[PDB]
């Protein structure tokens, strides 16, 4: 069919610049990529990627001179074994080639992909596995040709023993030309993988909405809005993971948040499959936000509405009113993709459809009708675990205290909390089948299981690229989640008990929840689809696979020095709640949630180039807490530290005068030198003090007492000679010696003194000790 | 039916250091209002406090007053602690989390019962709700002055544990209100039946008899609790105070009189006007 | 126009601040008190006939807060054009956040203006934590529970329109017997009692055809923007069944609202307060 040829074209028509820097055939890589598809056809391959070099050498339009030279060539070769038509097949070079100049948005030297984040560095080529290597953009090499033929050599052999289909070469170019660069210039940020995958998406969007090969040759598919930005957005997360009562014990939670991930993928995958799109056409889709390219069809804005009409209907049905989808589009041209003269119209079509989202949210459900319509139901009753209604009886008893009587929905994600362990994705298959768990909006999802076979005609697979035990036939969509979680004494998660038990000191539970800081202002700057494309993959895989190999005690030259009040352990007890894509929200033990949050951070630094920051709340709870509880309050800490300076973290909760002069949170380079000054001089490591402050805690709790004297009147000198006299009687006049003197540069600067400082240094290591 | 409410002013007298506890820079903390860091005596560990001592006193006289309160003849004295049955045939019948109250199952029945008429019941089919509001306790103008006169308000005490043998020495403190700080507390009493509320006036006036010569929270055994109620005034706002709002409501005048010389040295006198409007 | 701002002036710690439905049914155990049952369907009745009373909301002060106008976010760019870019987004997106205005800058919101979110909210949640001593043993139980502590000077108040006869009738005997029970939560720990004071609230706004609602709404009609509020709460010990409210700010057209009496099997009907307070607003093309 010309449907999958189309897409296959696109995603290989720029195929071939891999083998003009390594350096296997002569020049202008156009006429490469055609003898690559050539040989490739010959031995062990089919004869379908002869048919497939056309696309492959008739881009750029330096061959295609006259429409005639095409012909030629192709007269000679036979459509009939496809079943293509002689004009069909010129049809499709003609898409594939407008869809080439609607993705770049625009030679010399063999420049390495340079860095999204700061284009003054640059990636060295790498393999996409998420293992022993953070991509760090370091000063500008070029990349040897001896580097690129080994680039050559794992392509020409997987490509032979990969199915030739559009969802399984997407895998293969992703582990491999990621950090290869597209155009070799001065600060190419847009990869080649992403350059092909949104070259696919324009050219099956073209086919879709009916435009031939006269269409392109007249200029008449730009300038005429024939595609259409899709963009989708859960409303109310935070409200629906978290809002849940003193039941599950963070199996649960794990649950919650598997099963968020699975609604997202359940309606994006239903566009998809629906429009005849391929999974090239989803432009993003990180943390419950979705966007996808489609073509503007009237079959296509009338099938999408029953999309959103369906799907709106079952999440009110099923989670009453605490969790909206606003689906919205917007109907673009083909130079609206790109920067057209001064003036960025991808950024500007792009805050069209975002105020669409805007005013959507606030009509959170108009399209139920029903909506504000009372009624009376008999029986009414509430599930004790997630604060929703049902009827009498609906609910079945739980399989924790079959006193308990649980809504349904909650015993299908206990009884999924206890094979996330065991579980190598999902499998999307029809509604009503037997060994479904949990069913979105339009399918039910099946466990695939570790020793067994799946099915479904669409396989989800968590964090690889790699279809191993999946049929042929299946179609195969990878997925990554940040799923690391300390396991018990059995191979299942912890709870909120053990994991407050494996912390030095008090036998408190950590928890910490962040998220990048003016993140809308970097993904407005991107104004082409390729380049949208490319930084959001990059940023979705700092929070999906490299906050894994943090917590793993990888990348030790690239971290450093971070305050730990314990050595990093092999196994860290850590239970990653959710990582979203910028939001993360962590719980653990609280000694290593504190280190994680500065170990987070100083690699989130140098993933990017320095430019983009973090702000993370923490807290400190009692294990026998509600959890929508701990959630509200470090929601409120992650917020005070976010309109303050959104550089900073919130590390203990801490009193201070109403002045406004003084704020509750710390810069981050300011508590990490806060940390090198002050803690080596009073802690040892591994919950014990120094010499000659053993046995001493009197004195540390009295200068917190002293430093409450600054809280109660900051112009009140007393604290100063407090701290002489209790430092001195002790004989520690060399510790501390700058609590003694008040500083005058800070009354002229209007900054406030050090001894308001030291809370968040000493109350950490009091809490570290037995207290 | 409402006919009024008996409002009991007056003032908390720590004359130990007091200590309520949060656990949460000392290490034991006193509970403190977040606003002021000023500390206070909850309406919940004085009304607990208030029951805890009076359901022993029922405890103990459960065949005295099977006449006089119905429903305490389907209780024997003790605990259903042993035989894990709630509701059973001993006394303190509701199990909540690991701890026995007395709470009495039904409506019908805790009109009847001394302590919940007064205090509550929670119930199936039931809740009985309770017929007094204790507020909580906050220091008194005199006593926040002094916090603005830059004086220290909670103490820090240090005890220690030491081996019956050998002598080693194990020490931790504790913060607590720094003895001799008046409160100020306000009970008011909802008057419901106008029958029986002198016999839940003058139960109310024993809970806090044996509360002056028992604790109010804290470590207690040790000397942290002893307690002194100084009673200011008792008003008794009408049914017709509510409708019309005209002054005039029927007020008690004690202004030094204990908690004794209050239940009968003037219970005749001092409600004189209450027991005649009823 | 010109409302009577009932203040709570408070005594302790709240449970949650009021909204309409919860003020309006403790009006009504309070009317039921002093008066009866006859002058509670009259109570009822001079609601549906009448004026209304809102939601409380804070002050701290003399500086009575009031609800964010939904109105201001399909506008909130066009709010803020004559701004520098770079500040301008992080202004945009703390002026989405606020909940609360003041009495002044909610008087801009209404117009389109420029305006300013306040700087402190007047209350915190804290979690005091309770136990369950055993009666034998002392044995504790730990539970958690949660409340409302105001400032020095804070508290919370509501709005009243309507006719005076009605107020110093109705609304006026039940605040005084409220002053001394709750205003829902722990009432017998101290929670929901207060000190009452009136006072005279004047609100510039302006005469427009949409409307905010400074109450609960369960409209009639479809609304314009809103927020979505689901709740039910108690009734004599009956569990109320969950009502799609609209919270307080949210944008109606020509809606007057409307109680849902519900059964519950007592013996007398039970009225759910949803009528909507209007204050009439401008708004952009949707
Ligand atoms: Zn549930
Ligand atoms: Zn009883």
């Amino acid at each position: 069919e010309i449907d999958e040829l189309t897409a296959l074209g696109g995603l290989l028509a720029n195929i071939g610049k891999p083998v003009q820097r390594a350096g296997l055939y002569s020049g202008d890589h156009s006429t490469q990529g055609a003898r690559f598809l050539r040989d490739l056809a010959e031995n062990t391959g089919r004869a379908e990627y002869e048919l497939l070099s056309l696309f492959s050498e008739f881009h750029h339009k330096g061959h295609m001179k006259n429409d005639e030279l095409m012909i030629r060539r192709i007269k000679e070769l036979s459509p009939e074994r496809f079943g293509l038509t002689m004009e069909d097949v010129l049809n499709a070079l003609w898409i594939v080639y407008e869809a080439d100049n609607l993705a770049s948005g625009e030679p010399q030297a063999s420049r390495p992909l340079y860095s999204v984040f700061n284009p003054g560095k640059a990636y060295p080529w790498a393999e996409l596995d998420f293992e022993k290597e953070l991509p760090v953009p370091g000063d500008v090499f070029s990349i040897r040709s001896q580097d690129y033929r080994e680039l050559v050599k794992r392509l020409w052999e997987e490509l032979s023993k990969a199915k030739l289909r559009s969802d399984r070469l997407l895998p293969v170019l992703e582990k491999y030309l990621t950090f290869v660069s597209s155009v070799t210039s001065e600060g190419n940020i847009i990869s080649l993988y992403d350059h092909m995958r949104m070259t696919s998406a324009i050219a099956l969007a073209m086919l879709r909405a009916g435009c031939t090969a006269e269409d392109v040759r007249s200029g008449r598919c730009r300038k005429e809005k024939r595609f259409l930005l899709i963009e989708g957005d859960f409303s109310g997360i935070q409200d629906f993971i978290y809002r849940v009562s003193g039941k599950g014990t963070l199996k649960y939670l794990r649950a919650r948040s598997a099963y968020l991930e699975l609604i997202g993928w359940d309606v994006v995958l239903e566009i998809l499959s629906r429009l005849g799109l391929t999974r090239a056409n989803v432009v993003f889709n990180a943390g419950g936000h979705f966007m996808i390219i489609a073509q503007n069809t009237p079959d296509a804005v009338k099938e999408l509405e029953e999309i959103r009409a369906k799907a709106v209907e079952w999440l009110y049905r099923e989670f009453e009113s605490d969790l909206y989808l606003a689906i919205e589009w917007e109907p673009v041209s083909g130079r609206e993709f790109g920067r057209e003269g001064g003036k960025n119209l991808f950024a500007e079509a792009r805050k069209r459809l975002k105020h669409k989202l805007t005013v959507r949210k606030l009509k959170r459900f108009g399209e139920i009708k029903g909506l504000f319509e009372h009624g009376h139901t008999e029986r009414l009753a509430e599930c004790p675990v997630c604060g929703r209604e049902l009827p009498e009886g609906k609910l079945e008893p739980s399989a924790s205290d079959p006193e308990t009587k649980v809504c349904p929905t909650c015993n299908r994600l206990v009884s999924l909390g206890g094979n996330l362990p065991k579980l190598l994705g999902f499998g999307r298959t029809a509604k009503n089948d037997a060994g479904v768990l949990v069913e979105g909006p339009f399918s039910g999802f099946v466990p695939y299981l570790q020793g067994g076979r799946p099915v479904g005609e669409q396989i989800l697979v968590k964090n690889t690229l790699n279809p191993g035990e999946i049929p042929e036939s299946a179609q195969f969509v990878p997925y990554f989640v940040a799923d690391y979680f300390k396991k018990d004494p059995k191979g299942g998660v912890a709870t909120f008990e053990e994991l407050s038990m494996a912390s030095t000191g008090t036998r408190r539970l950590g928890v910490m929840k962040g998220d990048v800081d003016r993140l809308g202002e970097f993904f407005s700057s991107m104004d082409s689809p390729s380049k949208l494309a490319t930084a959001s993959r990059f940023m979705d895989y700092f929070f999906k696979g490299y906050i894994g190999a943090i917590i793993e005690g990888k990348f030790g030259y690239i971290i450093g020095d971070v305050p730990s009040l314990r050595d990093w352990p092999e196994e860290p007890d850590i239970v990653v709640v959710y990582a979203g894509g910028d939001d993360f929200f962590i719980v653990g033990a609280w000694d290593q949630i504190f280190e994680l949050a500065f170990r987070v951070r100083r690699a989130f630094n140098a993933y990017t180039g320095g430019k983009l920051t973090l702000s993370v709340g923490l807290g400190y709870f009692d294990e026998r807490t509600p959890i929508y509880r701990m959630a509200d309050v470090v929601s409120e800490r992650l917020d005070t530290a976010k309109d303050e300076g959104r550089n900073r973290v919130f590390v203990v909760g801490r009193s201070r005068p109403l002045d406004g002069k003084h704020k509750l949170s710390y810069e981050w380079n300011h508590y990490e030198e806060l940390w090198r000054t002050y803690a080596p001089r009073i802690y040892a490591g591994n919950g014990r003090l120094k010499g000659k402050l053993e046995s001493k805690k009197g004195l540390l709790w009295k200068l917190l007492e002293i430093r409450e004297l600054y809280v109660r009147d900051p112009n009140d000198v007393r604290w100063a000679y407090l701290t002489a006299y209790l430092l001195g009687r002790h004989g520690l006049s060399d510790l501390f010696p700058e609590l003694v003197g008040i500083d005058t540069k800070a009354v002229e600067r209007k900054e406030p003194q050090p001894v308001y400082w030291v809370d968040g240094v000493l109350k950490i290591v009091l809490m570290a000790v037995r207290r | 039916r409402f006919y009024g409410k008996i409002v009991i002013k007056g003032k908390i007298k720590a004359v130990t250091g007091l200590h309520i506890g949060s656990q949460r820079g000392i290490a034991n903390p006193v509970i403190k209002d977040p606003h002021t860091g000023l500390p206070y005596i909850p309406g919940s560990s004085l009304k607990g406090r208030l029951r805890s001592l009076f359901e022993i006193l029922v405890n103990s006289r459960l065949g005295e007053w099977r006449e006089k309160y119905p429903s305490l003849a389907n209780y024997s004295p003790g605990s259903c602690r042993p035989d894990n049955q709630e509701n059973c045939g001993k006394f303190f019948n509701r199990k909540i989390n690991r701890g026995w109250i007395h709470v009495c199952p039904d409506y019908e029945t805790a009109l009847a019962c001394p302590v919940c008429r007064l205090f509550g019941a929670s119930g199936k089919e039931s809740n009985f709700p309770s017929r007094i509001i204790v507020r909580d306790a906050f220091l008194t103008k005199e006593w926040e002055e002094k916090w603005r006169a830059g004086e220290a308000i909670t103490e820090a005490k240090i005890e220690v544990g030491i081996d019956r043998v050998t002598s080693q020495a194990n020490p931790r403190t504790n913060e607590r209100v720094v003895a001799g700080a008046e409160f100020e507390f306000e009970i008011i009493y909802n008057v419901e039946n106008t029958t029986h509320w002198r016999d839940d006036i003058k139960n109310l006036l024993t809970a806090m008899a044996l509360l002056e010569d028992s604790y109010l929270g804290g470590s207690g055994s040790r000397g942290y609790g002893k307690v002194k109620f100084i009673f200011d005034s008792f008003e008794f706002r009408p049914l017709d105070y509510y409708r019309t709002g005209k002054d005039e409501d029927i007020v008690s005048i004690d202004a030094r009189e204990k908690s004794v010389s209050d239940i009968l040295s003037g219970f005749d006198s001092l409600f004189s006007e209450v027991e005649g409007k009823l | 126009p010109k409302f009577i701002a009932v203040k709570l002036i408070p005594k302790g710690p709240f449970r949650d601040i009021p909204r309409a439905d919860t003020l309006f049914g403790a009006i009504g155990n309070a009317i039921s008190a002093i008066h009866g049952q006859s002058a509670v369907e009259e109570l009822v009745d001079a609601f549906v006939g009448g004026a209304r009373i809102s939601s409380a909301f804070p002050y701290s002060g003399d500086t009575y807060y009031l609800p964010k106008p939904l109105s201001v976010e399909p506008a909130l760019e066009g709010i803020l054009t004559g701004l520098d870019e770079e500040e301008r987004y992080t202004t945009a997106k703390r002026l989405r956040k606020a909940k609360y205005l003041d009495l002044k800058n909610f008087e801009l919101a209404l117009r389109l203006r420029p305006f300013t979110i306040p700087e402190e909210i007047p209350y915190a949640r804290v979690d005091v934590p309770r136990v369950v001593l055993d009666r034998v043993t002392q044995d504790s139980s730990i539970y958690f529970w949660e409340e409302i502590r105001f400032r020095e000077k804070s508290g919370v108040y509501f709005l009243y329109s309507g006719p005076r006869e009605v107020f110093d009738g109705y609304i006026a005997p039940a605040m005084r017997f409220l002053g001394d029970t709750g205003i829902g939560g722990k009432s017998t720990w101290g929670a929901g009692l207060f000190e009452v004071e009136f006072h005279e609230m004047k609100i510039d706004a302006p005469g427009s055809e949409y409307s905010v609602t400074l109450s609960n709404a369960l409209p009639t009609k479809t609304p314009v923007l809103w927020r979505l509020l689901r709740k039910g709460g108690w009734s004599f010990g009956r569990r109320k069944p969950r009502m799609t409210f609209i919270a307080e700010g949210s944008i109606v057209k020509n809606d007057p609202g409307g109680m849902e009496r519900l059964e519950l099997g007592l013996s007398h009907e039970v009225y759910v307060y949803g009528l909507t307070f209007p204050l009439g607003v401008e708004l952009p093309e949707g």
